[PDB]
DNA sequence: CATCCGTGAGTCG
């Protein structure tokens, strides 16, 4: 129980850290996924077989990281070390 | 007064009287 | 750009958003609009009470769980709307085992109780309880010593005001290239007597009247 | 020499603490210990034995007991060892990477020696990696997370 | 967040803006887009607002003495040419605003922004990796602002009064809403003790049990309390679910509250709660009535009375040296003692003469800032000055600054003052140099494994036995035991184990062992645990920042190095002693130790000390 | 920076240099205050940095003797009787004598009051000594100090630590559009400004025959004339504004040695490094937290803390191997809109206003006839536009810089202007800026109480006195007892007394506290100038008394009490602040640490020739240094990818920095970092 | 516990006039006068000089031959020039004076609907052979608006943009007489004080203050 | 335990 997280505090890092081994692991976890999304939008322009698009509804001009970091909170992704 | 020497504005000074020599 | 008015809700209270204000007018409108809702709105509350089995305050009333003190506090929280300015009187009597509420109160004509489910005092068996209430009309908040029959009359803190608690913050909105414009957010909690949205419309009409005095002189220049 | 390796590690840690304690600063013993630990990771060679260890050389307890694990199994004399306390400057110099030690202190001395012992550097350190531009083998650099 | 100047932003996100300029067709190519950013066409300002959207930037402040010297922030555009910094992180950067400059680095790679927002965000690193103590906490005006309203004033207006005579009980309100309407009219003081019924705050643990039987308090459940209205406003911040605190908010108090929330409540709660405290402090720091007047700085009453006494005690020592009965080394060493004692007595003179109203003392005693040694140097006396050698000077500075030091007084104080500034710049150099040595020495030390498995640990003396009786907490408890994990089950007199092995010691788990009566625990150490390369996780234990077990891959060596060097500036043993240790030099003092235990044979000579030891077990 | 800055510069006493010592060769003995410094070298004036102790200033009354030692004036005491005969003593000469401190009480004839007096003795030792042994006595109390130090009112109340800064900082002050003398002074302000030589003094007595903004002409008694030419809007060494304005009106009778025109930071011939502002000692909604400063918008609207700065920009036209650089209005691929502010020559026109990125002097150079791109050849065939052989080598306005073009200087080899070998035309364009005080600009008092401007509130947001007068500056209470510089507090009190005026009660006699007060001060006007000489001047007694003599305002109401405090109304809420606030007038200087200078940023820029790393310096448009200490910070965090990225593609990866730029403007992903060109140099340097 | 419509009295002095308003809510007079003080000091409309031009002068930092002041000091003197214009659109004044003698604001030639109120204001001491030909533009506006904004518009190189201080208000304060006698006689009496610039009347200033505020508080009364 | 030579001795600007 808390106040609605604003901006870059959202999603709440605590619930985010629950879904991962440690801080460090979440970083590569999120970043590599963001690297898929920006790939998908660039490849969709001229090539099929791109990585899966945004599993959640993209916010207006939302950064690829912010997207990935949200769908991590939705457990919609799989985690491999 | 303080420096009643050149033609300056009067700046009133709290002091013991200082007459040894001007700077 | 002319300024907007917005509202995020809750049953008893709500937040209002006023933007964009000219730079320096957030605070100019701030503390004045709060002191109005808390003070410049008339309602009805309790001025004084009387208890039958009380000749002094320290002893609790025969047959009642609560002390003399805690009963007063529950009573201050009672919400009432009287139709006549002049002071009326309502009685509340109940005996036997059980719990006394605000629905048990016998109100005069044109006098309404707005929270009949409010707990007041828990009576046990062989517990007798008769209370005479004195209802007045006023504004804001009035101390007890200013309201001091001398056969057991108790001076009560008068919370005439139908607005309970109001806070305000002044952020800055970015209009055009200017990041100077003030955005006024306002929190208002009212009794069960009047909706907050209505409390503002009355508090605001109140102030419009004051500044009329100034404007009457020339109505020179302004632009919206 | 009098109270043995473990006792000297708890000595430093509290003498260190007592100085910070005096000035109101509280560091958790933990951190001090990490440093002290690095000071005692080498022992000195008393007798050479069958080992190729030059006597009077400060060698890693890992290397010393793994070369004495290899020669014990070979049939030859194991080197006799005595624990030795190292200052952080000397210990930092005695690092496995000539890269790390050159960038530390006494660069010209580091080089002249490493160029003689034909020392190869296996680039597996924080300093070593920062220099060459490999991700540092720590945090989001270890293969586990990477 | 941080205030990144508009101009600063446009040049950092310059390729990012030329990207979205040619996107929304403001420019026809990448070459023109450049000419738009350089010409500062009005369009780019609306574009830049979108470009910096939740794209974190790195604020750094030299000299970087620990890892919190670089932090990440959500960048906010702001008119003007200066960088706007959040008040709380000042403690971390050690950055005042007498002109300090900070660096801003823009993380480009997806991983870089990731590492920033997650590892390096200011809202995650509230705690000191060195000590676990809160660094982003109320610091100056904040604590003074909070310390104001949470103070209980006796005869203040609106205070609770019992019933007697014809007038009932004065000072009992129905709700916080009422008490607020009271101080607005002007009847109630926010610092006066009153009784109020509260509906949205959990009562103390001791009173929730008495009033509910620990039935689980609920938002709506009423109860009565004896506090001040301001103390109530304070607890609305912690907020619900946290046990009400009825004390005055000294800094150490507030230090505890945050540290408790660090342990129990999640990170995003502590960040949000600590923001509520900052705003609260400043509003009330404004209305604290904390102000400095010449009036508020007073000279002690017995000023010349006390100083004359030690001047007579000194003239007696001077004449006792005039006859040659005192050695020259003893004369000064006694004169030092005379005047040292003198300055203490001047200090006592102030504290009792000074009201707790006094803003100079109101600032000192509140843990807001300042020492009383400053307040003494200000109003009482400067005292002893330091020789270029370092020895204290026989002659004292009798004048305070309020009175004005004499000419000869100012000259010698100036001598001492400068030598301080010089040394201060020398130790800082010797601090960083030591820091860099520690850094290289513990680089190959990373948390590599989750468990070394060795049952080896080291004893920690948690408690000290009391001669009268009872148990006394060891002074070293915090730094030596609190963050460790156990390597052996801790058992009391009974066969009952109190704390298992593989368990992180917390605040209650120490209290369990402290109440059990056990006074020694074995804990997993970095010294003991033996892994191939570096160390495991288990032994290190609780990363002082995270408040949880250290993550696998943490550069706990460098972090340790920083932790030791960062406060290196603040020393007198001293910093030389610190180096003398870490470098393991044959010490100056070179105190001898016993080679074998036994009976002592003191045979002192006036010319030389000799120590013989008869071995307890046979021996020579 | 200012006239004082220059003055103190000349009196600097530096150990550094050839025949002197190195900064690394200096031990801790050289640098601490030696006793023989007294009345010769200032113990307060010295740098803060690594140069501390090695650089000082010469004390006021000290002179140099032909053998190069430092002498100082002492009054002579025959036999307990003070003589007006003065003899200069060298350091060792003074050791053999016995000297009395200046402020020791003296008879109207010249004799001492007490037998045993305070005495300075050889080796820094002091002891009471009977007056029959007194040889000499100090000339002035303010004798140990330098000229700068002597300008800090209530110096004996500040810790040497901040008194030192307060000294060093006065020379850091910036000349404001016009200057106000300080309400509170020490008497040094006059003599300083004059001897500084940045004002205008009259040679011989006479009458002003003609006065202009340009020059002052004087008619001497002997008939001869001397005309003094005013220095107008000149660039200093540090780009400050040395502007001289005449004081005297036409036909005034002026005497020799009188200031007839003052210059930068000078009012009526007195050192004016700042303004007299209305101060409020109080915390205010956190915007003054940690020595930050809050300002009234009055100071921006009324140009109170506004200054003028001039930059001198330069460019030349040389002989190359492809021809010779020619300066011309004809610049390759440039609209007539960008050239709209140039003349026919190619120079900016005087009066024009310039932004950064704009052109000042249009210069073109012949480019090397190398084979143009096969992709650019084809692009010139389509549009049929022949390329020119002249690359634009213009002089553009550097980042940050902006202002009005207030002058053009041109030098042609053609017009026999003797240039160095190879140069043909050389242009210098001078641009001035009228810099209003902004957020981050560094203000300071004379007491080392520095700090940057945190916020500039509207004039109505400011806490104000009863009569509605909004304050100017709000200083934080917290940063005051800490620093031990309460002389700023005394300046505030005396400041307000000097603002409102005063009048002691003469009925029932002259009050006992004001019994030492010189007659002239028992009555004072609103806004009256005073002097508190160092180790003299007002005492805490007189000050407290004077606070009660505070004359009422125009509405007939006293505004501050005898505590020196006054009640304030929050300009935001309206409600009155609960407790009385210390209020007065403090003298604030504008220092040369302005954000318009200090702010800097760089995406991509120029690069190092050898190491292929970014250059350093705002002038070179260089990047920040992410150094060894800063690496450890990343490492401790465990942010390896950030750290790597920093020292690779963000620095000296030749192929990476270019390909990361493309990845950003294309909207693609950040590539993998290559090999650091610095490391490739190491291996070749080792080779 | 009383009701009385409030008053708005006046005690005058030529340049400044106190305004009295009673009876008001308890603890209200303070946050009510301030709401006017913030309206006055910032948002009262008026007129001032925006840009000027001088014969033979191309920029702010130079000297006119024969004049004692530089252009900077002349512009700095012109800041204190008190002007009222009726033309909503920009207008152009003029000043031309030669020979020995002092030039003032009385030597300004104000067009139709433009009046100077302080002709005795010193501007420049033109010595012998001194000639000064100036051209001032005067617009209407409110608050404070910086010079620098003029040059970007398209102004030719001759013009010299000047900072504008439109607000015709000088110094505003207030005091409150609150009767706190224990009775229903508790009220607040507000005494506002306004000093103007002899450009407009203290009343007219407060009049435009009221016209502005009334238009603002009126959105607090409109329904959703 | 004490000498002689060689190498350290904060950061940005
Ligand atoms: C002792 C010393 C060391 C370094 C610099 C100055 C001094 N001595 C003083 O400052 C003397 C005054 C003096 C100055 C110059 C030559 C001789 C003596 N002042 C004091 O010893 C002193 C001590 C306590 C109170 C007041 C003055
Ligand atoms: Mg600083
Ligand atoms: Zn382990």
């Amino acid at each position: 129980g808390y106040d609605t997280p604003l901006g870059i505090t959202n999603p709440p890092i605590d619930e985010l850290l629950d879904r991962v081994s440690s801080k460090y692991a979440l970083v590569i976890y999120a970043a590599k996924r963001a690297r898929q999304i920006n790939d998908y939008y660039n490849q969709l322009g001229e090539g099929i077989l791109e990585y899966v698009g945004p599993l959640v509804e993209p916010g207006l001009q939302e950064k690829p990281l912010s997207i990935a970091l949200r769908e991590i909170h939705a457990d919609l992704l799989e985690h491999t070390e | 007064s303080n420096n009643s020497v050149p033609g300056a504005p009067n700046r009133v000074s709290f002091a013991k009287l200082r007459e040894p020599l001007e700077v | 750009r002319p300024t907007l008015s917005e509202d995020v809700l809750t049953d008893n209270r709500s937040q209002f958003v006023i933007e964009p204000l000219e730079p320096g007018f957030g605070y100019t409108l701030g503390n004045s609009l709060r002191r109005t809702l808390l003070s410049s709105i008339p309602g009805a509350a309790v001025t004084s009470i009387r208890i039958d089995g009380v000749l002094h305050e320290f002893t609790t009333v025969p047959g009642v769980k609560e002390d003399v003190t805690e009963i007063i506090l529950n009573l201050k929280s009672l919400v009432v709307s009287s139709e006549e300015d002049e002071p009326v009187t309502m009685y509340l009597r109940k005996q036997g085992p059980g719990e006394v509420t605000a629905g048990d109160i016998v109100p005069p004509a044109g006098v309404t109780v707005h929270n009949p489910g409010m707990h007041i005092a828990t009576l046990n068996d062989k517990g007798k309880l008769e209370v005479e209430l004195v209802v007045e009309r006023g504004r804001g908040y009035v101390p007890a010593v200013q309201n001091r029959a001398e056969i057991g009359r108790i001076p009560v803190d008068s919370i005439y005001s139908p607005v309970l608690k109001v806070t305000y913050k002044v952020d800055a909105t970015r209009v055009e290239q200017r990041t100077d414009f003030d955005k006024l957010i306002l929190d208002v909690e009212t009794k069960n007597s009047i909706s907050p949205r209505d409390a503002l419309a009355s508090a605001g009409k109140t102030l419009v009247e004051l500044f009329g005095l100034a404007r009457e002189l020339n109505v020179e220049a302004e632009g919206i | 020499r009098v109270q043995g390796p473990r006792e000297v590690q708890i000595h430093l840690v509290r003498e260190v603490q007592e100085v910070y304690r005096a000035q109101g600063v509280s560091i958790h013993d933990k951190h001090i210990e990490v440093i002290v630990r690095q000071m005692l990771r080498r022992v000195t060679i008393i007798d050479s034995g069958s080992t190729e260890f030059l006597p009077g050389s400060l060698i890693d307890r890992a290397e010393f007991e793994a070369e004495n694990r290899r020669v014990v199994a070979e049939g030859g004399e194991p080197a006799a060892g005595r624990p030795v306390l190292m200052g952080i400057t000397k210990a930092s110099l005695a690092t496995d990477s000539w890269l790390s030690a050159a960038s530390f202190q006494e660069t010209t001395r580091v080089l002249t020696d490493a160029a003689i012992n034909c020392r190869s550097d296996k680039l597996n350190g924080l300093k070593e990696n920062v220099i060459i531009g490999k991700l540092i083998p720590a945090g989001t650099g270890i293969n586990r997370y990477r | 967040q941080c205030g990144l100047p508009k101009l600063m932003a446009l040049e950092l996100f310059k390729p990012f803006v030329m990207k979205r300029l040619v996107d929304l067709n403001h420019a026809q190519n990448i070459k023109s887009a450049k000419r738009m950013v350089e010409r500062q066409r009005p369009q780019v300002w609306d574009v830049l607002e979108e470009v910096i959207a939740e794209h974190p930037v790195l604020l750094n402040r030299a000299p970087t003495l620990h890892r919190l010297g670089i932090q990440a922030f959500e960048p906010m555009l702001v008119e003007g040419k200066a960088i706007q910094l959040h008040p709380l992180v000042c403690e971390a950067f050690n950055a005042d605003f007498d002109g300090d400059q900070m660096a801003v680095h823009l993380p480009l790679s997806a991983e870089a922004q990731a590492e920033a927002r997650i590892l390096m965000l200011s809202s995650n690193n509230i705690l000191s990796p060195a000590s676990g103590r809160p660094l982003a906490m109320p610091r100056l005006d904040m604590v003074t602002g909070l310390y104001y309203l949470t103070t209980e004033v006796p005869g203040d207006t609106g205070e609770y009064q019992p019933a007697s005579g014809d007038h009932p009980e004065t000072g009992v309100y129905s709700s916080p809403a009422e008490a607020i309407m009271a101080a607005d009219r002007g009847v109630l003081s926010v610092r006066a003790k009153i009784k109020v019924r509260l509906t949205q705050l959990r009562p103390p643990v001791e009173i929730e049990a008495e009033l509910f039987g620990h039935s689980g308090w609920q938002p709506g459940d009423a109860w009565m309390a004896e506090t001040t209205l301001g103390r109530v406003m304070f607890n609305e911040l912690l907020p619900l679910g946290y046990p009400f605190v009825n004390k005055q908010m000294h800094k150490k108090v507030q230090a505890a509250i945050i540290n408790d929330l660090a342990e129990r409540y999640p990170m995003i709660v502590v960040a949000q709660t600590v923001d509520k405290l900052k705003d609260a402090g400043f509003y009330w720091a404004t209305r604290s009535g904390v102000t400095v007047s010449m009036a508020d700085v007073l000279v002690p009453p017995r000023k010349k009375e006390i100083l004359d006494h030690y001047e007579e005690r000194a003239d007696k020592v001077e004449k006792q040296f005039q006859r040659g009965a005192l050695n020259h080394d003893e004369r000064n060493e006694a004169l030092v003692e005379i005047w040292k004692e003198a300055t203490d007595e001047v200090g006592q003179a102030l504290r009792e003469h000074y009201p707790d109203d006094n803003p100079i003392i109101t600032i000192v005693d509140s843990g807001a800032t300042g020492n009383f040694t400053q307040t003494r140097t200000l109003a009482g006396m400067k005292g002893l000055v330091t020789n270029p050698k370092g020895e204290f000077i026989p002659r004292p500075v009798k004048s305070s600054f309020r009175e004005g030091l004499t000419v000869l007084e100012y000259f010698i104080n100036t001598h001492g003052a400068r030598k301080g500034l010089a040394d201060t710049a020398l130790r800082t150099a010797d601090s960083g140099y030591l820091t860099r040595r520690l850094v290289d020495v513990s680089q190959d030390v990373i948390v590599r494994e989750h468990d070394c498995q060795t049952e080896r640990g080291i004893v920690v003396e948690l408690a000290e036995r009391a001669p009268d009786g009872t148990l006394i907490r060891d002074p070293y408890i915090e730094t030596s035991a609190y963050a460790r994990t156990l390597g052996t089950d801790a058992v009391d007199e009974a066969g009952n184990v109190i704390v298992e092995r593989g368990q992180d010691l917390g605040d209650p788990e120490i209290d369990a062992l402290l109440a059990a009566g056990i006074t020694q625990v074995k804990v997993r150490s970095v010294l003991t645990c033996a892994t191939s390369t570096g160390v495991c996780a288990t032994c290190y234990g609780r990363s002082m920042a995270t408040g949880k077990l250290v993550d696998i891959g943490e550069a706990v060596g460098i972090v340790a190095a920083q932790s030791i060097g960062e406060p290196g500036t603040q020393l007198t043993g001293g910093l030389p002693r610190v180096q003398e240790l870490f470098e393991a030099r044959v010490p100056r003092g070179k105190a001898p130790i016993a080679d074998v235990t036994g009976r002592v044979r003191l045979e002192d000579g006036e010319r030389f000390y000799k120590i013989t030891i008869v071995p307890d077990d046979g021996g020579e | 920076n200012n006239p004082l800055s220059g003055l103190t510069h000349k009196r600097r006493l530096s150990a550094l240099g050839p025949g002197g010592l190195s900064r690394e060769r200096a031990g801790l003995e050289v640098r601490d205050v030696h006793p023989s410094h007294y009345g010769r070298m200032c113990p307060i004036e010295t740098p803060e940095g690594p140069n501390i102790g090695l650089i000082g200033s010469l004390s006021v009354y000290a002179r140099v003797n032909p053998f190069g030692f430092i002498e100082t004036p002492y009054r002579k005491v025959v036999d307990g009787v003070v003589s007006d005969e003065i003899v200069y003593l060298t350091a060792d000469e003074e050791d053999r004598h016995v000297v009395a401190q200046a402020n020791s009480p003296i008879d109207a004839d010249g004799r001492f009051v007490e037998p045993r007096v305070l005495v300075r003795r050889k080796a820094g030792e002091v002891e009471y000594v009977p007056s029959s042994e007194v040889d000499y006595m100090d000339v002035s109390p303010r004798q140990m100090v330098s000229v700068a130090t002597a300008m800090i009112p209530f110096l004996e109340h500040d810790d040497a630590n901040r008194a030192l800064m307060g000294a060093n900082m006065q020379r850091q002050a910036v000349p404001l559009v016009r200057s106000e003398a300080p309400l509170v002074g020490t008497g040094m302000e006059l003599r300083a400004a004059i001897d500084a030589g940045d004002v205008v003094v009259a040679e011989e007595s006479g009458v002003i025959e003609e006065v202009s903004a340009d020059y002052i002409t004087v008619m001497h008694d002997n008939g001869t004339r001397r005309t003094y030419r005013m220095r107008k809007f000149a660039r200093s060494n540090h780009g400050t504004c040395a502007n001289q304005c005449p004081i005297v009106d036409a036909g005034d009778r002026v005497e020799a040695g009188q200031v007839i025109a003052d210059g930068p930071c000078t009012d009526d011939g007195e050192m004016a490094l700042g303004k007299n502002l209305l101060v409020a000692i109080m915390p205010w909604e956190g915007h003054n937290y940690e020595d930050a400063i809050i300002l009234s918008n009055r100071l921006v609207e009324e140009d109170v803390l506004t200054s003028i700065h001039i930059e001198e920009h330069e460019i030349d036209a040389r002989d190359t191997k492809l021809g010779a650089e020619e300066i011309t209005r004809d610049i390759p691929n440039i609209s007539d809109e960008v050239l709209a502010d140039l003349d026919e020559r190619g120079i900016v026109r005087i009066g024009a206003e310039v932004r950064d990125g704009d052109i000042l002097v249009g210069k073109v150079t012949p480019k090397g006839e190398t084979e143009l791109t096969p992709e650019e050849r084809l692009l010139r065939a389509i549009f049929g536009e022949k390329a020119r052989e002249v690359r634009d080598t213009s002089l553009k306005v550097p980042h940050g810089e902006s202002g009005k073009v207030i002058g053009i200087r041109v030098f042609s080899r053609e017009d026999e202007d003797e240039l160095p070998a190879g140069v043909n035309e050389l242009v210098r364009v001078y641009v001035a800026q009228k810099r209003k005080i902004s957020d981050g600009d560094k203000l300071a008092g004379r007491h080392g109480n520095k700090g940057v401007i945190g916020k500039i509130l509207p004039v109505e947001d400011m806490p104000f006195l009863a009569d509605g007068t909004p304050v100017d500056i709000i200083l934080n209470t917290h940063g005051v007892p800490r620093r031990m510089n309460i002389g700023q507090i005394l300046e505030t009190h005396l400041g307000w007394c000097a603002h409102s005026g005063w009048k002691v009660d003469a009925a029932k006699g002259v009050p006992d506290w004001a019994a030492r007060l010189p007659d002239e001060l028992l009555e004072a006007q609103p806004n009256a100038i005073v002097s508190t000489p160092v180790f003299d001047g007002a005492q805490e007694a007189e000050l407290q008394g004077l606070l009660s003599c505070t004359l009422p305002n125009r509405d007939g109401d006293v505004l501050v009490d005898a505590d020196g405090k006054a009640m304030l109304f929050d300009g935001r809420s309206g409600e009155p602040f609960p407790y009385p606030v210390t209020v007065g007038y403090m003298y604030i200087m504008k220092l040369h640490h302005l954000v318009d200078d200090k702010i800097h940023a760089r995406s991509t820029g120029p690069y190092s020739m050898i190491t292929q790393q970014p250059l350093g310096g705002k002038a070179q448009f260089g990047g920040q240094r992410f150094g060894e200490m800063e690496c450890w910070a990343m490492q401790a965090y465990g942010a390896a990818y950030t750290l790597q990225e920093l020292l690779t593609i963000k620095s000296d990866d030749t192929v990476g920095r270019v390909k990361v730029y493309e990845a950003i403007v294309k909207g693609e992903n950040i590539p993998e970092p290559g090999i650091p060109e610095s490391f490739k140099v190491l291996l070749k340097e080792l080779q």
